Parts: structure tokens; C-alpha cells; sequence
């Protein structure tokens, strides 16, 4: 649903939190769940994206 | 564009490992810590020593007719076993 | 070509850095380990008053003290006292 | 509970038994619950370097 | 001296040694010392050629 | 000498003070012997952090 930019401030906020190193360890690393959600949910339109261009400017059949 | 947002999300994953393996690293250390120091409870403070020097670690050795020296930190006293009570 | 050859320097660097982290990490712990061991390290023997006997201050130069060993405890009345 | 407060519990055990206050009688009690902690905080470490570890390989 | 080709290679020979665990602390750091140099100058190359292209396709 | 050799006396020496069979004229002797080897071996683990935080910085 969220577009690709929010992906990036989502992860880019959950990081920053995090590196403080000042959360307890049941909520810091409950909330690392998350950061690998986005992470590998925003890698894989990556490769989709990456892929069409290669059919799209290739001269594909 | 691309390629320039796939090394974005690789160098932020990362960060991400490299903070959690600190966090997780540090409580360890210090819980690894103090359960050693639980155990570092070795008999369960005074010394007590046959005439001979010869320590005693069961009491059953003991012949209550002789004068056991018990050395404590500022010195030692000395005195006759005479009457046991096993337990 | 130029792209692809960059990302597999920045996963190899990456990797170097993680391996040596944790092997460093885990000689840390077993000396911190060993040292608390070391720096942590018998009989013990009380009063008729209940106490704890911690100085010669407490003795009585004829009264009775006990002490219990691992099994149980005994009894006996100072001899000669020689602090030092 | 929650496991921070696990291991302030036992550090407060620690260091007052370290003092020599307590009797050997009494002395022993809390030495019998600090082996309750002591193998609660174990099991939850454990569990914490799991999730890490599935998530993080490659599987 | 060495192509970009070899630096790559000889990273991995380091790399994988390393992870094999069986190494003491002052041969291992020594190790890591010449890894991560070796990386940052297959680094600067690669930034070196990148440069080049740029000025090339472009009409400059 | 090499740390690996440091901690291989260190940890014979604190399984000898656990065994008890060593009265107290020659336990407290072995404990001098202890804590020096501790102070120069904490030193070399010391140095090593801060070779691998210089190395990982930006230059």
C-alpha cells in the first residue's frame, strides 16, 4: 500500500530510534521484526522495477 | 535511479544487523556475568586446621581429645574438641 | 558491469567486518568470564551469642565457641588466644 | 516479568550476599532463589538469539 | 600493480580463511589489517572509472 | 607471550583454587600469581579493540 518513498522513511526513522541503544530488549527487538519486513518487502519491487526496463529497452519479441 | 536505491536499502540492512548484534552482545556479557559470580560461591568465613596442619573437611575425623587451631584474619585461636552433634 | 562489481566489494567488506566482530566478541566473554571467577575467590564458626565470629574482640578468654563444617557443627572453649 | 528487571533483581541478591550480612541459615534462602532467576534468564536468552538467527539467515 | 580482476580474488582467499575460525588473535588481526586495505583501494578504482564514462558519454 | 597461552594459566589456576585441596599457605601464593597475569592480559585484549574501531572509521 505505502508507496516506495514512505518505505525509505519508515525504515530510515526505525533505525535511527533504534541506535540510540535506549529501548527495552522485548520492544527493541520486537520492532527489529519490522525493519527486515521493509527491508526485504522493498528489495523485491526492486526487482521487479529492475526487470522491466531490461525487457522495455532491449529489443524483446 | 535505480540501482542507486537498491545500494540505499543494503548499506541501511546493515546497520540494522551491526546495531542489534551490539545490543544483544552487551546483555549477554552482562548477564553471563553475574551467573558466574552466583556460582562463584565456592563451599555453600573462618579456617579451621588440625595440630598437625592437616585440614579437616569431615567432621568424623575429629577425635575430641585434641586442641584444633582456627586461624581467622587477624590471627588464630586454639582450643579442645570435646562434644560433636552431627547433622 | 562497472555496478555489480561495487556491490560485491561492499557485501565481501561488510562480511569481514562482521566475522572478525563476533570472534572478538567472543573472546572478550571468556575472559570477562575467567576473570570474575578468579577475582570472587572453608569453615565457619560462631559465638554462643549468635554472632558471626569476625575479631578477636568478640572472644572471652575462657568461653565456649562451635563451628560447622559440612556435615555439622561441634563445640569447644578457647585455649590460648594469639592474635598477630 | 520482564527480563531487565530479571537481572536487577539477581545483581541486588548478588551484591548483598557478597556483603557477608545475612546469616548462613537465611543465607542459603536467597541463594535458592537466585538459581530461580538465574535459569529464567538463561531460557529467555536463548529464545532471543533464535529469532535473530532465523531471521537473519539466508533461509 | 594488481588488476581489479586478482584483488577480488585474493579478498575471497582472506575472507573465507578467516570464517574458518581456526585462527589465533595476532594472526587474525593481521589478516583483517591487510583485508580492509586491499578493500578500499579496489574502492577507489572502481570510483576512478566510473568518472571516466561520465566524461566520456557525456558530450564533454 | 601470546594471549592464548595468557588464558591457558589463567583458567589451570582457577580450577586449582575450586579443587580446595591446596591449604592456605600456597592458595594465597597462587593467587599474586593470578591477577598479574589478569592485568597484562586485559591490557592485550584492550589494544585489539582499538585496532578494529580505527580500521572500521572512515579512514
Amino acid at each position: 500500500p505505502a508507496s516506495f518513498e514512505k518505505a525509505l522513511s519508515e525504515l530510515e526513522q526505525i533505525v535511527t530510534r533504534l541506535e540510540s541503544g535506549d529501548l527495552p530488549l522485548e520492544e527493541a527487538l520486537n520492532e527489529f521484526e519490522r525493519g527486515v519486513q521493509l527491508a526485504r518487502q522493498g528489495q523485491a519491487k526492486l526487482q521487479q522495477a529492475e526487470q522491466r526496463v531490461q525487457i522495455l529497452l532491449s529489443d524483446n519479441e | 535511479k535505480i540501482h542507486r536505491a537498491q545500494t540505499r536499502i543494503q548499506q541501511l540492512e546493515y546497520r540494522l544487523a551491526e546495531t542489534l548484534r551490539a545490543q544483544l552482545s552487551a546483555t549477554r556479557e552482562r548477564f553471563g556475568n553475574a551467573v558466574t559470580h552466583l556460582e562463584a560461591v565456592s563451599p555453600l568465613y573462618s579456617v579451621t586446621t588440625a595440630t598437625d596442619g592437616n585440614v579437616l573437611k569431615k567432621v568424623k575425623q575429629v577425635k575430641a581429645g585434641e586442641m584444633l587451631t582456627t586461624r581467622l584474619e587477624d590471627g588464630w585461636i586454639e582450643s579442645e574438641v570435646k562434644n560433636i552433634q552431627p547433622v
